[PDB]
């Protein structure tokens, strides 16, 4: 409802900037997924960087599953494909190719 | 870039089973009195 | 009734007619109880009390007049 | 990477409500078609039985 | 008439008042049915869709569009379902020359119908009881628990006034077939304009408790032609 | 007055029930209820004991 | 030490009340009274003395609770501003329920304004039914009651201001006026207006007047209780839980009496 | 046990007594209504050989116990005195002797009804006490007087409970809570307190004058003197219409609470819903004579009353849309209180819309005092009292007592009682639409199969109640063994699907009600320092 | 009133004691509940 994405986005990166442990990361991630606002690739990269800082790969698994299935978005795929591949090959967090064939 | 939907495809393929199931549920909930009426000797049958 | 007595009714615009029989009976009992010769002044609402009004009220009012304690508020004549 | 988001806030409930209203209306019409047919048949029978005895 | 077994609708209409009442009732039922179907399908689709919802949309509180939509819709819905009610009340409640007037008093577990509009031999007031035939003393072929030894008659294609009252306990003049249902106050009277256009026998019972022996309680109505009514009047 | 403070101090020192105000009245009223109400409610069901049992069965 | 006890007894205006038998005994008294009245008015025994004693002991229990509700406010104390406001609002809602009772009694006969009904009444004024009307007969008492209320409302204001010899004069005047009121009520014991045989128009007025004769008895009993309460001199011009109740009662009863006197006396006559 | 239980002065120790009285009364009333339905399965004296006065007295007892003796102590008293002071944070409610005297004034009502049914006179005038049928002219004996005293004591207890609720809410509410953030259930009970306060005195006075007429050889409303019972029936309807709102509004509050907590999302405009309940409570007084269209009053009065009814219907629909928005767009866990809430929002809504259709001024000619009106109010009574009580029990029982319940047993119980209630109450509308009378032990031979299906549904419902009391037994006897194993759910709040379960150890039970954040039930005078909200 | 742990004191029951294994009391609850309907039916008529 005529709400700017930039303000809440910048709030998200600023919150992830001081990620001392996983609690604030988790709460901010839950808040971001609470809205209908589909997260941008930039905030997803920031979240993965914070998860790397706090060293919890399962949190990365959870967020990747959430991005795979959060809202229908008219069943968009290639957007999901690019938004996953850029952050997979930016630094390397191999997790998706294991839980699926198990 | 409007990938896939085209709302109509998934919209129909998802609601049609649901509306059919709900119609069947209502049909059963209205035919159980009809089942009782049929089973009872309403017409000495 | 031979399917035709008055036709259209427009005496009282509102639907409810609880307070209708008093006015339509006081005049009838008046015109009966002064002259008794010609009923022309009250010759137009014969059915307003015979069939259009509960005859139980009519019979109770007649019995009250016989006993002298009328339901309505009228004079002694 | 589609920039336009937040458009899913309201149209889901709007389409759900309008489709529910349409389904209710068409279902009620389907039920009431037979009821109205029976009512008209009964009315026609009433007129026939009232008019046939006088003449 | 007789309550049809396994019925799920109204009984057979007998008067234009009843057919108008049924028309209003089904007109109201149409909108009520669409509303209940809407809400039921809403509930069903919610419980079917969001039962598997992983993340809750917990930051939605305003919804102005739906708010105004379902704030303005109920008003017009109520207006469009109330207008036929008012027009039917105006049509039926009209005092269009009631032609017949008889007493209907609710006594103690019995009724004493008095016919004072008409006479029997010369000026006399016709009056008779209506006692329910006991179940043990029932004659073969009768209706159980309700049939009476003698009932009241009524002309067809006329207008009838039912003067309803009681003696000691409040009763009810409830006749669903004829579309008349007026309480029987012990001391206060009321006038209801009942007009009959179709022949037949219409049943009915007092829809108000009369103490204990209220299960064996007769109100039977028989509609007759003008020659039939005259012959009955001469016989009575 | 001249007894309020002392009585309050005594009550605080001796935290006992009955509030010390009306012990004789309480001892007079306690047995009266048991003597009266029980003995007046017992007939209410004792007398209709022979009256009870009206089956009024009919066939 | 002070902080912990202040926190543990500050928001707790409720005492550690002993296993008080008041609810069970009052319930037992009411049940005994109810069954006794039911058995006596129509039953097997027509005894009257012992049911009178049961009513007497029920009234004594009620009086005991009523005197405790004001004794524990001073002797026990342990009250704050919040609980005082709670008691005041409770008394306001009791007098509001009494106002609703009076409103129902008034509506029992006040809805017949323009005669909307047809038979069995529906005639304002009821011409023809002219018995000894209870209207304008006790107005000689109503006017002096209004005068007494007007002259004692400000006396009780001065009471709550100072609680001094002027308060004593006010309370003795109140005793005198309530004694006069109960005397003139008891003088019209049997033959006040008429008895209920037929034509119930003033009998409803008589019953409505009679059923409110217990509020004045309760007020007089409370006034005597407060008189003894001040005679003990424990209740100073402090937690006057009875003085506020009596001033609000005398400030509402005059208003409701004037509301009664507005109609039913010069309306329809 | 006499030293602390029979002589209690604690809301904590009296709420459980309220609950025990409520469940005992409910089970006894269900067995007695079982008898009523069983003797009505077929026409004739299948089980009641004559004595229709006995059937009438059975009906009066059923209705009275369902209305004033079962549900009033449960959600008004039992739930109020264990939730409102707990949510406030105050140590104890103001002057608990009010609560104690309100509780202890009930049982002699039960004994007076049982002894009145025992005697040959009986009270067979219906739950309504319309004169002169309840006077000495028709019904003699002390039964009428006993019923009058029972209703008087119930009214006094309800008034005392409202007194306690009002004083606790207004005088010693916690600093953190304010007017603009007060929760829903306490607003519901406060509005119910207003309605009860403004409704009790009219019944008290009118029934007092009826008793005086029966005793003083007089008659204010009976014809013997010139009175008219229509005035008393206006007064009785003026009392009765707010009563259904009194019994339905705390149900609205608890249902709002459970749906708000089970949707994992906050409320949908709490200001709008509290305005809705306030409007319902204020508008409940404009239809004082809407239940009495049968006399034949002026058409303008009937039009005004039907306009008032259609105005009253609007806030209920808005509040229903509010629950629907609350459940929309939120995570759903199919736990049993949610099943009760869904059954409510379906069947209560259907019953209310049927009543709205019935609310027409001229439509009482075919439905009033028939089986249609009983099919109407049985719907709402079952939804807002029976199912609401079941939801509240299964929603606070694991913490208010620390004892859990078998989830499988709860699910099968809900299914059984739901299908039983549906199959019982649905055919009653088909009986009513025909025009059958009410309050008759024997009926014509037209709708026998519907009576038979109602009887079998009643047997299903009573078997469900037997299973429910067995569930109560099992919870009271095997709670410790059920907690350790997987027989029941120990966390009504599954963690969000973004968070690990190890962090969840500190996030066990988090909602918008303080008593859930409390540990196992502490001593009665808990809450040493009142809670503060920043 | 502060001498109770907060486990089973909230109900007038007692696990300890061989007089009633919560079965005599539960049967008695059934008995007192089913009293009024059956006695009401029996006092003026048959079950
Ligand atoms: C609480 C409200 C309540 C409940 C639960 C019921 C339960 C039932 N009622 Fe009744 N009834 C009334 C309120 C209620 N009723 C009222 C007010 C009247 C007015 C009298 C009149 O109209 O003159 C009435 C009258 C009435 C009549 C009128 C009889 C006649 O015409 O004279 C009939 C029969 O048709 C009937 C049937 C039933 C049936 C089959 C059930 C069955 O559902 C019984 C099975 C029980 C349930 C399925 C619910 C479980 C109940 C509980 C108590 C659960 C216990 C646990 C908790 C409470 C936590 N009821
Ligand atoms: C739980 C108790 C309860 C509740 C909640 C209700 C709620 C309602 N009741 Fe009922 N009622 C009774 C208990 C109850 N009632 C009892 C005991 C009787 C006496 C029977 C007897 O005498 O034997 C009775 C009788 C009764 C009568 C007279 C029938 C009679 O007894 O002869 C009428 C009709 O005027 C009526 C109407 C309503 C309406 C309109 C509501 C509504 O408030 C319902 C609220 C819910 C809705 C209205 C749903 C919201 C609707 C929408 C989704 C919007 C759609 C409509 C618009 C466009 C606004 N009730
Ligand atoms: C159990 C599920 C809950 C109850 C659902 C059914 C209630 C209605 C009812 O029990 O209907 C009962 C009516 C009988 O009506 P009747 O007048 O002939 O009974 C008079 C004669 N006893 O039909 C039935 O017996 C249907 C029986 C099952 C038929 C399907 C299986 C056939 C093999
Ligand atoms: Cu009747
Ligand atoms: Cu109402």
């Amino acid at each position: 409802d005529e709400e700017t994405f930039e303000e809440f986005t910048a709030r998200y990166e600023k919150e992830f900037d001081e990620a001392y442990d996983l609690f604030e990361v988790q709460r901010v991630l839950n808040n971001c997924f609470s809205y209908d606002l589909v997260p941008a690739p930039a905030v997803i990269e920031k979240a993965l960087r914070a998860a790397r800082r706090v060293n919890d790969l399962p949190t990365a698994i959870r967020v990747f599953e959430a991005l795979k299935y959060k809202v229908e978005n008219e069943d968009q795929y290639k957007a999901y494909l690019d938004e996953l591949k850029d952050v997979r090959q930016e630094l390397g967090v191999p997790l998706k190719e294991e839980l699926f064939p198990s | 870039g409007r990938i896939g939907e085209s709302w109509v495809i998934t919209e129909g393929r998802r609601l049609i089973p649901e509306i059919f199931q709900w119609s069947a549920v209502l049909s059963v909930c209205l035919g159980w009195p009809g089942a009782v009426y049929f089973f009872s000797k309403a017409r000495k049958a | 009734s031979p399917l035709h007595t008055v036709g259209f009714d427009a005496r009282f615009p509102q639907q409810n007619q609880t307070k209708h029989c008093w006015q339509s009976y006081v005049d009838y009992h008046k015109c009966v109880n002064m002259k008794g010769e010609d009923f022309a002044p009250c010759k137009v609402f014969w059915k307003t009390y015979n069939a259009l009004c509960p005859l139980d009220w009519i019979e109770k009012w007649d019995d009250q007049r016989e006993k002298g304690i009328f339901a309505g508020d009228i004079n002694s004549d | 990477t589609i920039a336009p988001i937040t458009g899913t806030i309201k149209r889901r409930v709007i389409m759900d409500i309008v489709l529910g209203f349409s389904l209710g209306g068409v279902m009620a019409s389907y039920w009431w078609w037979g009821f109205h047919m029976d009512k008209i048949n009964k009315r026609e029978k009433f007129y026939a039985e009232l008019a046939e005895r006088k003449k | 008439d007789v309550p049809t077994p396994y019925a799920c609708y109204f009984q057979d209409s007998a008067t234009p008042n009843q057919e108008g009442i049924l028309e209003l009732h089904d007109n109201i039922m149409f909108y009520l049915l669409v509303i209940l179907g809407l809400v039921s399908w809403m509930l069903y689709t919610i419980v079917m869709t969001y039962s598997k919802n992983p993340i809750a949309y917990k930051y939605i509180k305003h919804g102005q569009t739906i708010e105004v939509i379902w704030t303005i819709f109920p008003a017009v819905i109520l207006l469009i379902i109330a207008f036929p009610s008012f027009i039917l009340l105006y049509l039926c409640d009209e005092v269009i020359s009631p032609a017949m007037t008889i007493k209907a008093i609710g006594y103690q577990w019995y009724w004493k119908y008095e016919y004072s509009d008409f006479i029997n031999d010369s000026g006399e007031t016709v009056e008779f009881e209506s006692y329910v035939i006991p179940d043990e003393l029932l004659e073969e072929g009768q209706l159980r628990l309700l049939d009476t030894d003698t009932s009241m008659v009524v002309p067809v294609d006329t207008h009838i006034r039912f003067v309803v009252t009681a003696a000691d306990v409040i009763h009810d003049f409830a006749i669903p077939s004829l579309g008349i249902k007026v309480d029987a106050t012990p001391g206060r009277l009321n006038q209801v304009s009942a007009l009959i256009q179709r022949e037949g026998v219409f049943y009915g019972a007092c829809s108000e408790l009369c103490g204990t022996g209220h299960a064996n309680m007769p109100i039977k109505i028989e509609a007759v032609s003008l020659p039939k009514f005259l012959e009955w009047l001469n016989e009575q | 007055a001249n007894k309020v403070i002392q009585l309050q101090k005594i009550f605080q020192s001796s935290t006992k029930p009955l509030w010390w105000r009306h012990p004789r009245s309480a001892l007079y009223l306690y047995p009266f209820y048991a003597i009266f109400a029980v003995a007046v409610v017992t007939p209410l069901l004792y007398i209709p004991n022979a009256i009870r049992g009206i089956k009024a069965k009919k066939a | 030490m002070t902080h912990l006890e202040r926190s543990r007894h500050q928001q707790h205006p409720f005492h550690m009340v002993m296993p008080s038998p008041w609810p069970i005994v009052v319930s037992f008294a009411l049940l005994s009274l109810a069954l006794s009245t039911a058995l006596t008015m129509h039953g097997y025994i027509g005894n009257m003395n012992m049911v009178y004693l049961a009513l007497f002991v029920l009234l004594t229990s009620s009086i005991l609770w009523f005197r405790d509700i004001v004794a524990e406010a001073t002797y026990l104390g342990d009250h704050t501003m919040a609980v005082r406001k709670g008691i005041n609002l409770g008394f306001l809602m009791f007098v509001l329920s009494e106002v609703l009772i009076f409103a129902g009694l008034f509506w029992a006969y006040f809805h017949s304004a323009m005669s909307p009904d047809v038979t069995l009444g529906a005639c304002w004024p009821p011409v023809g039914i002219e018995a000894v009307q209870p209207t304008e007969l006790p107005l000689l008492n109503t006017i002096i009651l209004l005068s007494s209320g007007a002259t004692v409302t400000y006396s009780h204001h001065a009471l709550i201001a100072g609680n001094r010899n002027k308060a004593l004069s006010g309370l003795l005047i109140t005793f005198w006026l309530i004694v006069i009121f109960v005397t003139c009520q008891y003088i019209e014991y049997t033959n006040a207006a008429f008895t209920i045989s037929d034509g119930v128009y003033g009998s409803v007025f008589y019953a409505g007047t009679g059923l409110h004769f217990l509020h004045m008895v309760m007020l007089a009993a409370m006034l005597g209780v407060n008189y003894w309460r001040m005679r003990n001199y424990h209740l100073t011009a402090g937690h006057h839980v009875g003085y506020e109740t009596t001033i609000i009662y005398t400030h509402v009863l005059d208003v409701i009496w004037l509301f009664l006197y507005v109609v039913f006396y010069w309306w329809g006559v | 046990m006499v030293q602390r239980w029979l002589y209690s002065t604690n809301a904590k120790d009296i709420a459980v007594l309220y609950f025990m009285l409520a469940i005992f009364s409910g089970m006894a009333g269900t067995a007695m209504s079982l008898i009523i339905r069983l003797e009505l399965a077929a026409p004739g004296s299948q089980y009641l050989h004559g004595n229709s006065q006995l059937f009438n007295v059975l009906v009066v007892g059923h209705a009275v116990l369902m209305i004033f003796f079962l549900v009033m102590p449960a959600l008004i008293g039992g739930f109020g005195n264990y939730l409102l002071p707990l949510m406030i944070g105050a140590t104890d409610t103001a002057f608990p002797r009010i609560n104690n005297i309100a509780f202890w004034v009930l049982p002699m009502g039960l004994v007076c009804l049982v002894t009145s049914t025992l005697v040959e006179s009986g009270a067979g005038t219906g739950w309504t006490v319309y004169p002169p049928l309840s006077s000495i002219q028709a019904h003699s004996g002390p039964s009428v007087d006993l019923a009058i005293f029972a209703l008087h004591l119930t009214s006094i207890s309800s008034l005392l409970g409202a007194i306690n609720f009002i004083v606790t809410t207004l005088n010693m509410r916690t600093n953190g809570m304010t007017m603009h953030k007060l929760p829903l259930f306490v607003w519901s009970i406060f509005i119910t307190a207003f309605l009860l306060l403004l409704s009790l005195p009219v019944l008290s006075a009118g029934i007092t004058m009826l008793l005086l007429d029966r005793n003083f050889n007089t008659s204010f409303f009976e014809v013997s003197g010139g009175g008219d019972p229509i005035l008393y029936e206006h007064l009785f309807w003026f009392f009765g219409h707010p009563e259904v709102y009194i019994l339905i509004i705390p149900g609205f509050g608890i249902i709002s609470h459970v749906v708000s907590t089970y949707s994992k999302k906050p409320v949908f405009g709490e200001i709008s819903m509290v305005y809705a309940m306030a409007s319902i409570g204020l508008l409940g007084f404009l239809v004082w004579s809407h239940h009495m269209y049968i006399v034949g009053l002026d058409a303008d009065t009937r039009a005004y009353f039907t306009s008032a009814t259609m105005i009253i219907a609007i806030p209920t629909g808005i509040k229903i849309f509010s629950w629907l928005a609350t459940i929309h767009g939120g995570s759903i866990r199919l736990a049993t209180p949610m099943l009760y809430a869904i059954a409510f929002l379906f069947l209560f809504t259907m019953g209310g819309l049927t009543g709205v259709a019935l609310a027409n001024a001229s439509l009482d000619v075919a439905f009033h005092d028939t089986y249609y009106v009983v099919g109407h109010f049985h719907y709402v009574l079952s939804m807002g009292a029976i199912f609401s009580l079941f939801a509240g029990y299964y929603y606070w029982s694991p913490q208010i007592l620390g004892l859990n319940y078998n989830e499988k047993l709860a699910q099968i119980q809900f299914w059984l009682i739901f299908i039983g209630a549906n199959v019982i109450f649905f055919p009653m509308h088909f009986l009513g639409i025909n025009g059958m009378p009410r309050r008759i032990p024997d009926y014509p031979d037209a709708f026998a199969g519907w009576n038979y299906v109602a009887s079998i549904g009643s047997f299903i419902a009573t078997l469900s109640l037997f299973l429910f009391i067995y569930i109560l037994y099992d919870q009271l006897v095997n709670g410790l063994n059920n907690k350790v194993n997987n027989k029941s759910v120990i966390y009504n709040k599954a963690p969000d699907f973004v968070e690990s379960n190890t962090i969840f150890n500190l996030n066990t039970v988090k909602s918008s009600s303080i008593e859930f954040l409390l540990t196992s039930p502490p001593a009665v005078h808990s809450f040493n320092t009142p809670a503060v909200q920043s | 009133v502060h001498f109770k742990d907060g486990v089973y004191e909230n109900i007038p029951f007692k696990v300890k004691g061989r007089k009633t294994p919560y079965a005599l009391s539960h049967f008695g609850f059934f008995a007192i509940g089913f009293a009024v309907p059956f006695v009401a039916c029996y006092v003026q008529l048959k079950k």
